[PDB]
């Protein structure tokens, strides 16, 4: 029962990562009229939205709004085994930083980091970590 | 409906005047993705003024005549690039546009890239002599091989093929800068030139959303296009990409050369054209291993390398 939930936005940059991973997947919905209950165990996948936002890192949106819908749903929250969060290091010290943000609302480990679509080696790993996080 | 039977005044101006003119709507948006990018790009505005690099003095003046005049020369062709971007490279994407946010997001664009430019300036009035000054600039003129990386994106931005336009557009913030952002990051691992790598950020912040912009509107027109002239952009990108990668690792050899900077450099070049790339929705051929550099040095890049509960 390996099963990813993410979230993408129009840019399908997530959505692309995940999609070659082996794991089934399930998207959050980018509208914020429509919602979806998972009842199974996933790790979650969610890209950054805070845009470098400084005071400090200020951390205000780098979670998307539909994710947080998402895990204030104590049904939805409860069933998370692990985040990974993705970015731009170029954005610097608000690099990836929605996967930190949830690891500690969660209480749940920071499983890896990635960018955009993620490389060869970013699929490999992943595929190896979701694996372990299942069985351990 | 008023939308299909009129045309923005760009499209009005250069290719259809058969047609009565709509103000820009931003009550009804026809993508909520330029929504986005305008309030972080706007919300994002700052200028060098507000950066005082002072206290870079100290640091600076304990750095040879020979590294004094790297960073200057190092940073006057990022100052061309940027000229380059401003004035010609992101004003061209606006009558190209596929939105009307987007025709108002490129001005902004144009406008902070000229803002990255200016900001070279503030450095070298506070660090740099009117001689190191004027020097870098002779040096960037007489410079074949850094003419030659702008000399080969200028017709694209020019020429009537706008998606080749967009690609020129992306690979400027995405790819051909970083070779020389590589030498702040360089010097502020050894605690050198600190308040001038905080403006080095600033202009990342915002060259990373120019970069995935340009990238996520070239993906939206290709995705139209025949899978015959999908296949034949995809060489087109990899052809030019595979060129400025030439060119940009002549270039680098050149400038840092005796000071052993160029593999590393190169490194962090090779690293975004992987970026670039995957911006434009093309898997990156590029190993982890031959895009590495030293940790203390990606460091300085990024250290990270309604809630109902
Ligand atoms: C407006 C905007 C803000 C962003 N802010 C951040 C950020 O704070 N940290 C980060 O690591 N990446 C940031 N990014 C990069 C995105 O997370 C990256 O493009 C990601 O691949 C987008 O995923 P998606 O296409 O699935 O939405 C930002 C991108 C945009 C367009
Ligand atoms: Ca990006
Ligand atoms: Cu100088
Ligand atoms: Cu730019």
């Amino acid at each position: 029962k390996e099963l990813i939930v993410y979230f993408s936005t129009q840019s399908n940059n997530t959505h692309r990562f995940v999609q070659k991973l082996d794991a089934e997947s399930i998207r959050i919905p980018i509208d914020e009229e429509e919602r979806i209950k998972v009842d199974e165990d996933y790790v979650l996948i969610v890209p950054t939205y805070s845009g470098g936002k400084v005071t400090q890192v200020d951390a205000h949106g780098a979670v998307p709004k539909q994710v947080i819908h998402f895990l204030n749903d104590p049904d939805n929250r409860k069933h998370c085994l692990g985040v990974i969060s993705s970015g731009n290091t170029n954005f610097g010290d608000s690099f990836a930083i929605a996967g930190p943000v949830i690891s500690y609302k969660l209480k749940v480990p920071l499983l890896y980091q990635f960018e955009l679509i993620g490389t060869k080696e970013d699929v490999e790993e992943v595929n190896r970590i979701i694996s372990e996080t299942f069985n351990a | 409906n008023y939308y299909d039977r009129s045309v923005s005044p760009v499209e009005y101006a250069y290719f259809d005047q058969s047609q009565n003119m709509r103000a820009i709507n931003w009550n009804k948006i026809v993508d909520e993705k330029d929504l986005e990018v305008w309030n972080r790009v706007t919300q994002n505005f700052w200028l060098p003024e507000n950066i005082p690099v002072s206290n870079d003095l100290p640091s600076w003046n304990e750095l040879d005549d020979d590294w004094q005049q790297l960073i200057t020369r190092t940073f006057t062709g990022l100052t061309l690039l940027d000229t380059v971007q401003s004035s010609i490279g992101d004003v061209a994407q606006i009558k190209n546009s596929l939105t009307e946010q987007e025709q108002v997001i490129y001005a902004n664009f144009a406008f902070m890239v000229g803002v990255h430019a200016r900001s070279y300036g503030t450095i070298f009035s506070t660090l740099c002599t009117s001689e190191q000054i004027e020097e870098a600039h002779e040096w960037v003129v007489d410079n074949e091989a850094l003419q030659a990386r702008p000399k080969a994106l200028i017709p694209f931005y020019t020429a009537d093929d706008p998606l080749k336009s967009k690609i020129a557009a992306a690979l400027m913030p995405g790819f051909l800068l970083y070779g020389g952002f590589y030498l702040p990051f360089y010097l502020s691992a050894r605690g050198k030139l600190p308040n001038t790598s905080d403006i080095i950020r600033l202009i990342l912040r915002d060259k990373v959303i120019h970069n995935f912009y340009s990238g996520y509107k070239y993906q939206l027109k290709v995705a139209k296009l025949s899978p015959e002239k999908q296949a034949e952009m995809k060489q087109f990108v990899f052809d030019l990409l595979d060129k400025m990668i030439g060119l940009e690792k002549t270039y680098l050899h050149q400038l840092y050369d005796g000071f052993g900077l160029a593999d590393e450099a190169i490194r962090f070049s090779l690293y975004n054209a992987g970026k670039f790339l995957q911006n434009l929705g093309y898997e990156s051929p590029f190993t982890k291993e031959e895009t590495r550099i030293a940790p203390e040095v990606f460091a300085q890049l990024s250290a990270r390398a309604d809630w109902d509960f």
